[PDB]
């Protein structure tokens, strides 16, 4: 019903809508045409779920200087 | 009155900050590491952004308080100025606690790992914000929506 | 030749530099801002200690060449010489058949997910101590010789209580799949 649209963010330094214009920001041209982009849905590529690739196995040993680093 | 509602968008300026610096939009040479609640969160610096972020706080908040808030959305726009990565905050309100502080950084380790996934985006990507409310016949958590590219 | 190698030990010096400044195992007073990737990190100006990482990634790096590392871990113990968090890096690299500053924007993502630990893990005990772990593909004793490049910095088998954690907390930090690098990094918590 209700969508706050608040544009703004600058570049290198029948629901409702309710866009933010914000002030002098009149120059991108049709702002409204790009905002209907922003609200549109899109086709998801679902979350990737996240694994290791190799588990803590207890037969294969790791190496390790044999120097421990120097303290306070 | 109910105070709630001004420490949700109190942190929600940081997840924000959070991904701004975390979805590498641009160098994050801006950010310093300012702490809050005892825990640390690179906020940028410069002041333009952060007038941004709370003129858009102080605008959602009354939202808050008046639980007309169903979704806040984080919207990724590529050069092209299309949509891609959507993060999605539903909010149910209840159908001092200030003593619970740890899940104030669970919902940012929440964030972490919800982006530790993601593949990397194109350059000169921006950003804006999105509010869902409604209050027609109704008979916190996130999710991410990612695109293909 | 195969450079794959450079950019890695370069990265992890970044890398283990900027670990050990926010997980706090030294004081902030010898550490120092500088600037790598085009994102601000703390550098070790301590000449023993820098001089210490540079003789370690300068032995492992043969062993990235022959592409014989399955993981580079890095081991914080406490007082008691106990793992309280480990950095697992998993790294595949894929076979080979153009310019490579791609991977140095790709990189940045690391290190940049490397800073918010400072938020998801839990402060440290004082007086920590740190040490690199490497778990080779083939069985470690094979290639033992081909790391003994530096002749005053031998390198030894880690044991049981430098590495075994009893059920940690699995922290997911950053996956990375390219056609030249696939890179995992996530972070293995004590229960506390």
């Amino acid at each position: 019903s209700q969508v706050h649209i608040f544009w703004g963010a600058p570049i290198a330094p029948t629901t409702e809508v309710i866009l933010h214009y914000r002030p002098c920001e009149s120059d991108p041209t049709q702002l409204p045409k790009i905002a209907e982009k922003a609200i549109q849905d899109f086709p998801t590529r679902p979350l990737s779920r996240f694994i290791p690739w190799f588990p803590y196995d207890g037969s294969k040993l790791p190496l390790r200087p044999k120097r421990s680093p120097p303290a306070s | 009155g109910q105070v709630v509602a001004d420490v949700l968008c109190e942190f929600l300026e940081v997840a924000v900050h959070l991904i701004l610096y975390v979805r590498e939009v641009y160098p994050v040479g801006i950010f310093q590491k300012r702490k809050k609640y005892n825990v640390p969160v690179q906020m940028s610096c410069h002041p333009e952004l952060n007038q941004y972020i709370q003129d858009t706080l102080h605008c959602v908040k009354p939202l808050l308080e008046k639980n007309d808030v169903e979704k806040v959305v984080v919207v990724i726009l590529d050069k092209e100025h299309r949509p891609v990565e959507k993060f999605v905050f539903e909010i149910t309100q209840p159908p001092l606690l200030s003593h619970v502080e740890q899940l104030l950084r669970a919902f940012i380790l929440k964030i972490s790992v919800c982006d530790a996934v993601l593949d990397h985006n194109p350059p000169g990507c921006t950003f804006t914000v999105l509010v869902h409310t409604r209050e027609a016949a109704t008979r916190m958590q996130l999710y991410v929506e990612e695109r293909a590219h």
